[PDB]
């Protein structure tokens, strides 16, 4: 009864603390002796070199699961995709903890990727809830020309159509254009006054500047913005009244990995008595056969549900993504993020803090605006 | 030298809640697991559970799951165990012990004096 | 056995003043109605002083009946026809509509 | 869970008498057994770890041996401090044995 | 200027190398003739794949990669893509593991595959069913990635089509062989034409459930996409007779023909690049030795490969890497439990059929 | 407007009775069976939405 766990982390202190967490999880009652083994590796700067090294070290060490987090440089993309494909060749379940990008959601590409961090697309599920409390019916969407943006748009459209409702319009823009003034100008000639933005940080800053120069930040407008489009340089150009989303302890890698190691240990314990067990391939070289128990391990991981983690309950969606995540709805006051509302799933609960709106208005505006200029 | 100071003996009526504190000194509190173990009079040792102050994770025995709670205070380096729904069988002597972090071969190197908890209607 | 309440039955109210409704009384023979009509229910008053009325059945037929039969292909729900004794079309008297 | 059986349960011997304690587990536990000494009114004291190496500072009289499921503790000359209960515990299961104590012959 | 072609152990390496060399020589000789090298491997391990890619890169900066395979594993389709995202060498998918095209194309990726997209397969299937005058459908799907997009695409296509198909309610199965709610879902359909979306084992399970529920009668017609029945040689006994599927196999073509077509596409793209820009595009000098994020200061091959004609074949690729005129041969499940060609679609994107209706024998 | 009389050869068959109960379209359905057989017939009808 020997099961090894691979780790692809950023800093050595995290490696030591997660090794300590694995040592704690070794006994945890029930388990016997040395059923768990801990292995770790750093983030190799080159993607091809990283993909080679993860197979040369982790796969060669008989890892049942691989733990991978965000790179130590958040500004750089540095996606863990190279480590997802290789372990996906042998159906090895990789576990992401801080990769919020909505590319791994489609499991046709990443066959054995599971993440406990909700993606940006799930943020769309929050937005409809924001429409319920404030009675938003007419609304417009801005989406960057990216797979993540398209997935978020599809999720929002499906959730709105579930209530037999349609948004006013959706504007698609390429990730990097500067002359976005035409899109905002043509969006101004609409009844809806609330815009949902889904783009990159630079695109968010460009849209903020365009709105500022086109007097679109006045009273009446509502700006519902996600996590990626408020942080960083966006705060340089974000006007007051932004209703931004944030992930509670989403950037906290330590808590996410401490919950993930326990979830993986519980899944291994459940799997070691389910049915016939086939060992994972010893090495990447000289083995072109997929792991027979890989899909079963993935199903066990997706079916697992434990609230013992410090981040609250842990539940996986039908596609293997985080479900019922704690979101924080912040209202930008004096360019300062203030926690205004909480979202523990299903419903969103506000607090006693009053919500300000763009243009200095302290009263909730109305999305409907009868222009009376009927062409 | 590892020093552990426990509270005095307590008598509680059945159905109430009891809290026992254990102050640790002379060693790195965060770098060692704190284990709670109870012993009935004239009976074998009953392992309650353990807690790691560094991470805050707690492990409880299956018998006491759902009622036992373990907390740690790093500011004063003190462990606390709270037990609810007390029964007459809970009358026992509780001990806090130290365990090395990352090592699974040195169980309970040091033992505390122990605190007696009596649950009776007399 | 299965929890699924549905509003399949639809309450229909019809008048008989226009030629579009030629509802007639039930005949004692045949099927009590023709095979091209629909059932209708009316509470017929028995006396001027007493409001008691038996739910007598009749054979509603006419252009509106044919329209309902044609629309039943898309609606796919049964039609329960009724007749209003108090007024034909009604009017807003004391903010109360009748008929 | 691993069940520990100790023989004899209570040995009514005298001072200096050879004491042999045999502890058997339900299943194979390799060598993950710990021998502790406990006195009435006092906390147990660790004597042997890993079922083969005595704790540092323990008297040389104690001798621990065995493997698999069967382990043995031998005392050549029992002293006044040796009149105490002895427990064999499995670390992987935290299961303690019934306890073998030396009683005064009457 | 340099082309590397990787093939399986099906045939000899030397003859394949010679035919790849003489292909462009005998038809439309390039002004700058490309030297073609051949590699053979009996394994498709990711470490082996990356080592072979680096070895080819050391081979005088191989401009184009032609990758064949003998297995049916689809994961390599992603594995090449990541390589195509960093080595900046265009990759062409040939018969084998690379046939299954389901991964989204990264903007920095130069990977293109000869397979047909699932949307094209759905269009072919709906056109075939229109030819059969079957205007009632039943979409039975399962929890599997990418199927929601296919459901949305087919629903939108039916919505804006003038055929006016009686597309009934789409029913999906949460779990395979649940024995609790799937029975009601399978009993809710009352049509005769069913479009299935599930894995091969899940297809066997759902067909067994349908046979237990009597949903596989003479008047019931089953049409199945390519990914479910990609391996033609593996025919489970639960597949009903007369089942119609689509694929892209060597019934009318060959692996040598496919690699020749790929090399022709690469040569035409190189010629189009040369006819516009004199300088020959080059990939990264080293395999992995670098100090900055990979980038392409020069022009990419994507604009030059949109409009490509080779020996009168319009083997062009769309903006998403999908073939403009995929073969996508339509086959049927013969009464003897075998797959036989019954139609072709590469003829100007028009469906064809041999007019053999009574293939649904009660076997 | 009596439709074709449809009978079940064996109780709890669950193999061919599905199409037999599917072929009916009338709003009124009669029964002739034992109470134990009626239990399973009604359970199947509930599974068939009848
Ligand atoms: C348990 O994990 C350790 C590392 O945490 C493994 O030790 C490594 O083993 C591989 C090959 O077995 C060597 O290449 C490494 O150099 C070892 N690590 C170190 C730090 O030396 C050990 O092999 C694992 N044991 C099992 C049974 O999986
Ligand atoms: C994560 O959360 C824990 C407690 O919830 C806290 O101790 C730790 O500092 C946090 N880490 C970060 C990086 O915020
Ligand atoms: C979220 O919190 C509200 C407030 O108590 C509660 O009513 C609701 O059930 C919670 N939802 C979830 C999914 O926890």
């Amino acid at each position: 009864k020997i099961v090894n766990i691979g780790a692809v982390l950023s800093t050595r202190k995290h490696e030591q603390m997660f090794r300590e967490a694995v040592n704690q999880a070794n006994k945890r009652h029930g388990s016997w002796k040395i059923q768990l083994n801990a292995t770790s590796v750093t983030h190799k700067p080159n993607a091809i070199q990283m993909a080679l090294s993860v197979c040369e070290d982790l796969i060669s060490s008989q890892v049942y699961a691989i733990l991978v987090s965000h790179p130590p440089t958040p500004n750089d993309h540095f996606t863990p995709t190279p480590v997802s494909y290789t372990a996906g060749f042998y159906r090895i379940p990789v576990l992401g903890l801080t990769t919020r990008m909505s590319i791994y959601s489609d499991k046709s590409i990443h066959l054995s990727f599971l993440r406990t961090v909700p993606p940006y697309s799930h943020q769309s599920s929050v937005w409809f809830e924001m429409m319920r409390v404030y009675s938003w019916n007419h609304i417009i969407l801005l989406v960057s020309d990216d797979h993540e943006g398209r997935a978020a748009q599809k999720r929002l459209e499906t959730l709105l159509e579930e209530r037999e409702s349609k948004a006013e319009k959706v504007l698609q823009f390429d990730p990097g254009t500067k002359n976005v003034t035409a899109l905002l100008m043509e969006a101004k000639e609409l009844e809806a006054r609330v815009i949902i933005l889904s783009a990159s940080e630079d695109d968010a800053a460009t849209v903020y500047r365009a709105a500022a120069m086109l007097n679109m930040t006045g009273s009446g407008y509502v700006w519902l913005v996600g996590e990626r489009e408020i942080s960083g340089n966006a705060l340089r150009y974000a006007p007051d009244g932004i209703l931004g989303l944030q992930l509670i302890n989403g950037k906290n890698e330590s808590a996410h990995i401490s919950d993930a190691v326990g979830v993986v240990a519980q899944a291994v314990h459940e799997l070691l008595e389910k049915e016939n067990i086939t060992d994972p391939p010893r090495g990447c070289v000289g083995n072109t056969n997929i792991w027979k128990t890989g899909p079963l391990f993935k199903r066990v991981l997706m079916s697992s549900k434990y609230a013992d983690g410090v981040t609250g309950r842990v539940e996986f969606n039908e596609d293997g993504d985080r479900k019922f995540a704690n979101y924080s709805i912040m209202n930008l006051q004096n360019r300062k993020l203030v926690q205004v509302g909480i979202y523990n799933g299903t419903h969103v609960i506000p607090n006693d803090r009053k919500i300000i709106w763009p243009g200095g208005e302290t009263e909730k505006p109305r999305g409907y605006q009868m222009s009376t200029r009927l062409k | 030298q590892v020093q552990l100071v426990q509270s005095g003996a307590e008598v509680r009526k059945p159905g109430a809640s009891v809290k026992v504190s254990c102050r640790a000194s002379g060693y790195s509190f965060t770098g060692y697991y704190v284990h709670w173990v109870r012993q009935a009079p004239g009976q074998g040792l009953e392992w309650l559970g353990w807690i790691n102050p560094n991470t805050g994770g707690t492990d409880y025995s299956q018998k006491f799951q759902g009622r036992v709670t373990m907390t740690r205070d790093t500011s004063i380096t003190t462990a606390y165990v709270e037990l609810s729904s007390l029964i007459s069988d809970d009358t026992a002597v509780y001990y806090c012990a130290r365990d090395a972090t990352g090592a699974a071969s040195s169980p309970f190197d040091y033992w505390g004096q122990g605190t007696l908890v009596t649950v009776s209607s007399a | 056995s299965d929890c699924e309440p549905d509003d399949n039955h639809l309450s229909i109210v019809t008048l008989e003043e226009a030629p579009f409704v030629i509802v007639e009384d039930i005949d004692p023979l045949t099927e009590t109605c023709v095979r091209n009509t629909v059932p209708c229910r009316k509470f017929v008053k028995i006396n001027n002083s007493t409001n008691e009325g038996m739910n007598v059945k009749k054979c509603c037929k006419g252009f509106c009946i044919d329209i309902l039969k044609k629309l039943s292909r898309t609606v796919k729900f049964t039609y329960d026809l009724y007749l209003v004794t108090n007024g034909k079309h009604g009017k807003k008297v004391n903010n109360v509509w009748n008929g | 869970d691993i069940q520990m059986t100790q023989s004899p349960s209570t040995l009514s011997a005298s001072v200096g008498d050879r004491v042999t304690i045999t502890c058997r587990a339900s299943q194979s536990i390799s060598s993950w057994l710990a021998w502790y000494q406990q006195r009435p009114g006092q906390a147990p004291k660790l004597l042997i770890y890993m079922a083969s190496t005595l704790q540092t500072g323990v008297p040389s009289r104690f001798s621990g041996s065995g493997s698999g499921t069967e382990f043995t503790l031998t005392i050549s000359s029992l002293q006044p401090d040796d009149f105490a209960t002895y427990y064999c515990q499995h670390y992987k299961s935290y299961s303690f044995g019934p306890g073998t104590k030396v009683d005064i012959k009457r | 200027l340099n082309i590397a072609v990787m093939l399986g152990h099906s045939h000899d390496v030397t003859e394949r190398e010679l035919r790849t060399l003489w292909g462009p020589e005998q038809a439309a000789g390039l002004p700058l003739d490309v030297n073609v090298v051949a590699l053979l491997m009996n394994r498709t391990d990711p470490k082996s794949l990356i080592t072979h890619v680096c070895d080819l890169m050391s081979g005088a900066r191989i401009h184009g990669l032609v990758f064949g395979d003998d297995t049916d594993q689809e994961a390599v389709a992603q594995m090449l893509d990541f390589i195509s995202s960093h080595t900046f060498v265009p990759i062409l998918g040939i018969h084998g593991g690379a046939s299954m095209i389901m991964a989204d194309k990264d903007p920095t990726s130069t990977f293109f595959q000869f397979g047909a997209s699932i949307q094209q397969q759905a269009t072919v299937m709906l056109k075939i069913m229109q030819d059969y005058d079957w205007h009632v459908f039943s979409l039975v799907t399962t929890i599997f990635p990418g199927y929601r997009e296919f459901i949305s695409f087919v629903k939108t296509t039916v919505d804006n089509s003038f055929v006016g198909w009686d597309m009934q309610n789409v029913i999906t199965l949460d779990t395979s062989f649940e024995d609790a709610k799937t029975q009601v879902q399978l009993k809710k359909i009352h049509s005769s034409v069913i479009l299935l979306y599930c894995s091969k084992d899940e297809a066997v399970l759902i067909l067994s459930e349908a046979r237990s529920l009597g949903l596989t009668g003479y008047d019931f017609f089953w049409i199945v996409p390519s990914l479910v029945s990609g391996n033609t040689e593996l025919i489970p006994k639960e597949f009903p007779s007369g089942l119609i599927s689509v694929s892209y196999d060597d019934w009318d073509y060959s692996l040598e023909a496919r690699v020749r077509d790929g090399i022709g596409i690469l040569t035409t793209a190189a010629s189009s690049m040369l006819e516009k820009f004199s300088y020959i595009p080059e990939a990264k000098a080293s395999c992995y030795g670098q100090m900055e994020r990979p980038e392409v200061p020069m022009h990419t091959l994507h604009p030059f490969m949109v409009n490509v004609t080779w020996d009168g074949k319009d083997l062009s690729f769309t903006e998403e890497g999908y073939q403009v005129h995929p073969r996508l041969v339509v086959i049927v499940l013969n009464k003897d439990r075998e797959w036989e060609k019954v139609g072709k679609w590469e003829n100007h994107t028009l469906s064809l059929r041999h007019a053999v209706w009574p293939r649904y024998k009660s076997f």
